[PDB]
């Protein structure tokens, strides 16, 4: 994913999961700050973040809340940790239906992010 | 002489202006030749409306400004611009800061 | 009269909590029918454990 | 003595320049082998355009 290619996280998103669902797999929550841009309005990513391939993450907790959602309304959790739990559920089978981030306000450390989750 | 041309590239979200900024200055200030040191900065750089209106939509420039908590900064996005006095048939003309030098629309 | 309910939709993230105030303002102010100047925002929203 | 070459590799999002400055400090305090106590943050630091 190329830096600054998307002009809004909607967009990034959506070819954010088509990667993922292809194959390829992201971790970035060491260097979070330095691919994360400022408002989601802006371009993305601000750099390029490259594809891993170690890609090992067990969580401590159920990922997919519900049948059909990633996390509880209203739950907090890092911006990095929020993508891994999204790989993870798109790995065990659930097919992303839309993202939330219309309302959303912060980007960086944590943010409220949360998506919709589908069968297959 | 040759007349000098600098392509800002504005459309592109991925265009370094500090790049275009400093290739302005630096022009001025090795082709003058006078033989004293020359500072780059004053430069008087008169913009049309579309370029002004494209400079100050770049991505670049406003996600720099945006994080930042200054009344210059609250200024010049979200805020009324047109500081500057009259040309003729308006009490003021558009003016951006960014960089140390200044576009007059 | 025909009894007003306003659905926030709480569950849905990306739900829109201004629009509901501004409809709940509306409704307050426009069917209010008093004849004099209202403001919408003189009233008593009380709710229960799970709505807060 | 060999020469010392520091690359920053500011190409990649993921280098640490902290790592570099201190590779940085670190050649200037241990290198010098003056007898004398040394502190590797008095040095000028001259590049070009590209580099900066």
């Amino acid at each position: 994913i190329k830096a600054k290619t998307y002009p809004d996280f909607k967009e990034f998103v959506k070819d954010f999961v088509a990667n993922v669902k292809a194959g390829k797999r992201y971790d970035f929550r060491k260097y979070q700050e330095a691919v994360l841009p400022l408002t989601y309005s802006s371009p993305w990513p601000e750099s390029d973040i490259p594809e891993v391939t170690d890609f090992n993450y067990t969580p401590d907790y159920t990922v997919p809340f519900s049948e059909e959602l990633l996390y509880s309304v209203g739950a907090q959790m890092r911006t990095a940790d929020f993508f891994m739990d999204l790989q993870y559920a798109i790995i065990n089978g659930k097919d992303v239906d839309t993202v939330y981030c219309e309302w959303l306000a912060r980007v960086k450390p944590f943010s409220m992010l949360n998506a919709k989750l589908k069968d297959s | 002489v040759t007349k000098k041309t600098i392509y800002f590239d504005l459309d592109n979200p991925n265009s370094d202006i500090d790049a275009h900024i400093e290739d302005l200055r630096m022009h001025m200030e090795d082709e003058a030749k006078t033989g004293t040191v020359i500072n780059g900065e004053e430069i008087h750089i008169v913009v049309d409306r579309t370029f002004f209106s494209k400079l100050i939509k770049h991505p670049k420039i406003r996600d720099a400004y945006l994080a930042q908590q200054t009344p210059l900064a609250w200024q010049q996005i979200t805020g009324s611009l047109r500081t500057g006095g009259t040309d003729g048939v308006q009490a003021h003309m558009n003016r951006f800061y960014y960089g140390g030098v200044v576009f007059v629309q």
